């Protein structure tokens, strides 16, 4: 009776509930900046050629 | 000695959110009255802004509007927060007076008729908001209101011309509806403390409208859960009609300025008082239709002493719960007239959708009770 | 207003800074109204100012047409006939309207994504608490 | 009181019966009653048997609506073995209101 | 004076009840659910739907009565 | 008085759900209201800011 | 003892030959349930730390 | 008697480490009790909106 | 069915409160013009002007 | 039945100013209580007029 991989790190971090109180602070990151995987390379895909940031490089330098 | 039982202000949270017993099968229609108070907070902290960067005059009050938009920063969030945010109070409440019309809430009598004041209460605050931007919209419904307002026999003329400012429409027309706004949001959470302490008397009504004192639950963690879940529920199609269509719910001809300049091509308000402008306007007199008015909403005191059945909700009452539906499809047609020219087929579609908003609550619901009360011999 | 409408035979042309949140068209209407001109049919006697326009409430706006085909060019090339005059003005006094029609759709871009994560996870906190409820049993014995 | 219409109007009551459903949760006609300060008078002067067999049906009822389900049909309540439990008590508490009306304005 | 140890009186009633942590939290969803929601959906059609069918009704006869008073004018249009 | 023409639904390059707006179409269309007019219409409410 | 709460408790070790059951039982009144279970658990988190 | 009175089986809503009767459920417990578990902490950190 | 009001022994009921309110249906003809800034009954009397 | 005693509302109102007991020789600086309550609703009724016109 091997169990699956949900014993995650619950004798190791989980059990005391000491995460439960500060996960608004320590237990907070890896959702803004690893999700630049996320809104801004959608919207600017759709928006190809359209935004400011692609038409620029004909009106500086010149 | 424990602390949440015995601390003088930590009691009373305790009695009224944790430890409280509730019913165990209460429904997802309990839902909105928790959503009331979110949206009328959130009404709260919204019009903060707009107040602060505000000028209420003739000449100034439709670019006050604009500056908004372009010019002050995280303005057009907020703005757009609180013109859908109204809508959204709006339909929070229709539905919770439905409920309570369906399942017999209203033999709690104190609760349901400081609920009575509290419909009054957000329908005028909300017409003393929309008179604000001062578009033709804003104009031309203020200026029909006042004519069933001066109708009053004795008092009406003095009284509309204390309200205007002191003439007409002029600067000081928006430092007294401006005034009847800021402050009566507040006399709304006052009455809703009190609102609470009464329903605290007897504990919740449930959907088989049969008393639950054997089967109660404790409220945390049951419902406070359930309520947070319905909560977020309720900001996803908030920021939807903000961030993704925030002029559906609306009128262009209200971005058209307000000056007596020309007759507007029609005249409608927001579509929470279509149902209302509908009923007074097939009324030819100025007096009888402002009478009408005021008896769609007061109608609803009438509910205990109408009440015939022996059973109290309309879980278990078939004939009945036909009749409700067709009282909901009467005011889809009363929106909807409501937004319409006066022309010929929709005065005597307005005017016979107006008699049959009153003969189902004063006639045929009483009759339809006492023919089930002989079909289940008693 | 005085000299403005002794210009235009009695009639103010309006600001256009909010015209096509004004109207019920958007930017549709004043596309479909600045290419849309036609000439007066039979029967309708119109006056000194009125150019016959069939988009237009009451049919006699006081406007004789302001664009055609080369009334302007464009400063990187771009051929300047009629339509591709009124497609690019009606990208123009929208953005006027609206200045923040971009920033409203990335933001919502955001907020559906984080409420992707929020709801399911908010939605099985609360199915792990119910289920004490949902299995129990009943008996009676009198 | 009509006795051509003996066997129709009773078919409009058995039809009446099943359209309301509370014989799918388990329930008998006086367990759906309003209670009001009549209703409660008659409850406290039933027979502890009969008492103890209302609040069990209840109780199972109302853990039916929590999880939206009904019963079995071979457990419904059937129309001609439904027992009218509360209404001799509910009878004789109201003629006792009555008699103390007609005293206090005679 | 509603708390838990006052509120009624009751004899000869059993419950049984599982943790929360033994159980899952998805059963039978779409095996059950599904027959489920179809059932409560047969038990209140004829109750709520036909109060909305003729709201459309008089929809569509009252916007197609405003046009053919108005201007759509093929044969009442003479001398 | 009698009755109105409605605009038709143009495919604008705005008109989907997360669809910016063409950022060259303005700069072209800034110079219709620039030069073909503001002899008529004034846009009061926009600056050169 | 101070406030009444009980007629008595005590605490158990039963054992078997592979597992076993460790707890408490106690005796009051109705109107105590809540406060006793409240102490007793709050003297196993206690000896935890 | 209540020597007549036993649980109802539970067996249609446990989780599927625990429905052997015969095995006593030393591993399966801790390595059993986190499946609605980082659900309750990754809600959390999606609080930070 | 509000027939309390229909008695035999209660119909004296209004003849002890009534020679209370022998004014006190007028009393807004003498007490509110106190503060109205009206004349409506202040032509009555040669009392005030 | 004595309603000041039993209304949900009324018997606050009575625990707090009617029935409440109160010692016999509190003096006159046991006044200044209830006067800031008074000078409190009052720069509250005439900030209204400022912050109107402003
Ligand atoms: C009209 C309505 C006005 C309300 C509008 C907002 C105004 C807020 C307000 O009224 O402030 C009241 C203010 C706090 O109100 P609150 O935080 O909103 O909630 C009330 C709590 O019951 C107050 O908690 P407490 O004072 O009863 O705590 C007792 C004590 C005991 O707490 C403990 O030691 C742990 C025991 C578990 C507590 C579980 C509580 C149940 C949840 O706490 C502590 O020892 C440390 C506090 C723990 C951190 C505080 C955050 C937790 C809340 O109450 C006080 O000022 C207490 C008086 C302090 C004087 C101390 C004199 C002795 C020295
Ligand atoms: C069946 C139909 C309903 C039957 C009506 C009786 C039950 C409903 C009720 O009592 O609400 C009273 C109240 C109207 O009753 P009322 O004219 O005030 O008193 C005469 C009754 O005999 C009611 O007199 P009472 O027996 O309730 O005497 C105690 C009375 C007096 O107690 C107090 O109100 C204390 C005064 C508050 C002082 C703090 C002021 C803060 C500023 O308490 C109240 O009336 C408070 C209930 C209303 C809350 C409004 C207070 C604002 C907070 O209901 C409403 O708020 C509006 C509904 C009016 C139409 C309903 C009756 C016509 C049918
Ligand atoms: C809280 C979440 C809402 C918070 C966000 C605020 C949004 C406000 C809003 O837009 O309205 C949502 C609100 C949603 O209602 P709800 O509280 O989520 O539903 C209550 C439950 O059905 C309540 O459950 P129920 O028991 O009342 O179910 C109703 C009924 C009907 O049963 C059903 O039809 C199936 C119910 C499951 C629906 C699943 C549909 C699957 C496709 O079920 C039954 O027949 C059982 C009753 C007993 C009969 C005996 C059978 C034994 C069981 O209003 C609407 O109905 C939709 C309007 C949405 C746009 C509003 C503008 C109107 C134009
Ligand atoms: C006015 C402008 C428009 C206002 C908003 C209108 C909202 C549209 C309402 C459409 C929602 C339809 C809900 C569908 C669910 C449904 O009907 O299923 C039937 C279902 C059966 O369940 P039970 O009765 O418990 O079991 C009985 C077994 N025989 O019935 C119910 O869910 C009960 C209905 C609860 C009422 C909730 C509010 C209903 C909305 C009606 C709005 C009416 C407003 C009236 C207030 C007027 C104030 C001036
Ligand atoms: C020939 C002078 C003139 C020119 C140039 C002109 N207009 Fe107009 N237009 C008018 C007048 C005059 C009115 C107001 C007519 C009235 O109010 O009866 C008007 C009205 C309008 C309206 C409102 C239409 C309605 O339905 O109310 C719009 C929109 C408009 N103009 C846009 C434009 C745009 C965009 C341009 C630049 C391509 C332009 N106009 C150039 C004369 C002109
Ligand atoms: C600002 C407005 C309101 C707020 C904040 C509010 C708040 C609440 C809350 C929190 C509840 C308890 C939870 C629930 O059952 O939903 C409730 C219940 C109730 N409300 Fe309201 N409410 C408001 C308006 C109204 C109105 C307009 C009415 C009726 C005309 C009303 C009548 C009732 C009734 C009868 C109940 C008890 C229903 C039951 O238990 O079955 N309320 N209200
Ligand atoms: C029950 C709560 C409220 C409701 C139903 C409500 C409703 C409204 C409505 C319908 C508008 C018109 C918006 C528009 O037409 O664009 C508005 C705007 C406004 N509100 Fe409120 N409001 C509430 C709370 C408040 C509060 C608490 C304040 C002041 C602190 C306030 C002050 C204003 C002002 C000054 C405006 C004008 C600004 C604008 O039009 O954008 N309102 N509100
Ligand atoms: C807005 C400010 C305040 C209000 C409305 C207020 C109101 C009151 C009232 C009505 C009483 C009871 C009657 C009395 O004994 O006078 C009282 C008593 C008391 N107040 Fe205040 N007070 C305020 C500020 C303060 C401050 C600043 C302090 C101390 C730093 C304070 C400390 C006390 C104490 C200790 C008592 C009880 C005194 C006794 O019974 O001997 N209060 N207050
Ligand atoms: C605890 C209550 C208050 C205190 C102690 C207080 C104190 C003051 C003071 C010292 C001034 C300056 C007057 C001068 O120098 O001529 C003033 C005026 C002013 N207050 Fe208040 N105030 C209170 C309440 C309020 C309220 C409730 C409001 C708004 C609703 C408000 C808003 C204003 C404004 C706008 C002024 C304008 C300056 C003027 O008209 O003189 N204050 N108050
Ligand atoms: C958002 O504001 C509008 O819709 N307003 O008012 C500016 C408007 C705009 C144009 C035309 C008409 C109106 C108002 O139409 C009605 C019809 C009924 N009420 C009403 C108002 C208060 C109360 Cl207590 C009860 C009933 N108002």
């Amino acid at each position: 009776a091997a169990p699956t991989l949900t014993a995650r790190l619950y004798s190791l971090l989980f059990r005391r509930t000491s995460t439960f109180a500060l996960t608004i602070a320590v237990g907070a990151l890896f959702f803004e900046r690893a999700f630049d995987q996320g809104a801004d390379a959608i919207y600017e895909h759709i928006n190809q050629g359209k935004l400011w940031k692609h038409i620029k490089h004909k009106y500086e330098n010149k | 000695t424990n602390i949440r039982k015995s601390h003088p202000l930590m009691k009373i949270i305790n009695n009224a959110f944790i430890d409280l017993p509730a019913p165990s099968n209460i429904s997802s229609w309990w839902n909105f009255g928790s959503l009331l108070g979110i949206c009328l907070i959130l009404q709260i902290l919204t019009g903060l802004f707009l107040a602060m960067h505000y000028t209420s005059d003739t000449t100034t009050a439709f670019s006050s509007v604009t500056h908004i938009c372009r010019d002050v920063n995280y303005g057009w969030v907020i703005r757009y927060l609180h013109a859908n945010g109204a809508s959204m109070f709006f339909i929070c409440l229709f539905i919770h007076v439905g409920r309570g019309l369906y399942y017999g809430s209203y033999m709690f009598l104190e609760t349901w008729n400081i609920g009575v004041v509290l419909l009054f209460t957000v329908m005028a605050t909300a017409f003393m908001g929309y008179v604000l931007p001062w578009g033709q919209m804003s104009f031309w419904g203020a200026t029909v209101i006042t004519n069933l307002l001066s109708a009053i026999p004795y008092i009406g003329t003095d009284l509309v011309e204390w309200i205007w400012g002191g003439f007409s429409v002029d600067k000081a027309t928006l430092t007294r509806f401006f005034a009847f706004h800021f402050i009566l949001p507040f006399i709304i959470t006052a009455l809703a403390a009190v609102h609470l302490l009464f329903l605290h008397e007897t504990g919740s009504n449930n959907p088989t409208g049969i008393s639950s004192d054997m089967d109660k639950i404790p409220f945390h963690p049951y419902y406070t859960i359930k309520d947070i879940l319905g909560a977020l529920f309720m900001m996803l199609i908030l920021l939807i009609l903000v961030l993704f269509s925030p002029d559906l719910l609306g009128d262009p001809d209200n971005y058209t300025p307000a000056n007596p300049l020309n007759t507007p091509p029609h005249i409608k308000p927001e579509w929470y008082f279509l149902f209302a402008y509908a009923i007074l306007r097939s009324i030819p007199n100025k007096l009888g239709g402002v009478l009408a008015l005021v008896a769609s909403i007061l109608i609803l005191i009438l509910m205990p002493m109408l009440h015939t059945s022996k059973q109290r909700s309309m879980m278990f009452r078939p004939l009945s719960q036909c009749l409700f539906w067709m009282l909901v499809a009467d005011l889809i047609t009363l929106t909807w007239i409501g937004g319409q020219p006066v022309e010929h087929p929709f005065i005597i579609i307005g005017q016979l959708a107006s008699i049959l908003y009153f003969l189902i609550i004063l006639v045929l619901m009483p009759i339809t009770s006492i023919i089930e009360n002989n079909l289940l011999k008693w | 207003p005085e000299a403005a409408r002794a210009a235009n035979n009695g009639a103010l042309p309006p600001d256009l800074s909010y015209i096509v949140r004004a109207r019920h068209g958007g930017e549709d209407y004043v596309f479909s109204l600045l290419t849309g001109y036609c000439e007066p049919p039979t029967g309708v006697s119109l006056r000194e100012g009125l150019y016959f326009n069939p988009y237009f409430p009451g049919q006699a706006i006081a406007m004789a047409p302001p664009i055609y085909n080369e009334v302007l060019e464009f400063d990187d090339g771009t051929p300047a006939t009629m339509s591709q005059v009124a497609k690019d003005v009606c990208t123009f006094l929208r953005w006027a309207s609206e200045p923040e029609h971009d920033h409203r759709k990335r933001m919502g871009l955001k907020m559906l994504m984080m409420m992707g994560l929020l709801l399911p996870l908010v939605y099985a906190m609360k199915r792990h608490k119910w289920s004490v409820l949902k299995s129990r049993k009943l008996a009676y014995r009198p | 009181a009509v006795a051509a219409s003996s066997k129709w109007l009773e078919g409009i009551r058995k039809w009446y019966y099943n359209a309301a459903g509370f014989n799918k949760l388990g329930l008998m006609r006086d367990d759906t009653i309003y209670e009001d300060d009549d209703v409660k008078e008659a409850i406290r002067r039933l027979p502890e048997n009969l008492y103890n067999d209302r609040v069990f049906r209840i109780k199972r009822a109302l853990d039916l609506t929590m999880r939206q389900q009904i019963l079995p049909k071979e457990q419904w309540t059937k129309y001609e073995e439904d027992k009218f439990y509360l209404e001799p008590y509910l009878k004789e508490v109201i003629r006792e209101r009555k008699e103390r009306e007609e005293w206090a304005k005679k | 004076g509603r708390e838990f140890g006052h509120l009624t009186r009751m004899r000869h009633v059993i419950t049984y009840s599982l943790s929360p942590f033994e159980q899952r939290a998805f059963p039978h969803y779409f095996t059950k659910g599904i027959p489920n929601v179809l059932r409560r959906t047969r038990a209140c059609i004829l109750r709520v739907a036909p109060p909305f069918v003729v709201f459309y009704l008089v929809y569509t006869w009252g916007t197609q009565e405003f046009e053919k008073s108005k201007r759509k004018n093929p044969a009442a249009y003479e001398n | 008085t009698d009755l109105e023409l409605h605009a038709p639904s143009y495919p604008w390059s705005h008109r989907g759900l997360l669809s910016s707006l063409d950022h060259t179409s303005i700069r072209r269309g800034f110079q219709v209201y620039k030069q073909v007019c503001s002899s008529c219409h004034s846009m009061d409410y926009v600056a050169y800011r | 003892a101070t406030r009444k709460l009980c007629q008595s408790f005590q605490t158990f070790n039963i054992c078997y030959a592979e597992t076993g059951l460790l707890g408490a039982h106690f005796v009051c009144d109705n109107m105590s349930i809540d406060d006793m279970m409240f102490f007793l658990q709050g003297q196993w988190m206690r000896l935890c730390t | 008697s209540h020597t007549d009175i036993r649980v109802p089986d539970f067996s249609d809503y446990r989780r599927a480490e625990v429905l052997d009767s015969t095995k006593s459920s030393k591993e399966s417990s801790d390595a059993r009790k986190g499946f609605s578990y980082l659900i309750t902490a990754t809600t959390t950190v999606g609080v930070a909106y | 069915m509000l027939s309390r009001f229909l008695g035999p022994r209660y119909r004296e009921l209004a003849r002890n409160w009534i020679p209370t309110a022998s004014m006190w249906g007028a009393v807004g003809a003498v007490g509110l013009v106190w503060a109205t800034d009206w004349r409506l009954i202040l032509d009555w009397v040669p009392y005030i002007n």
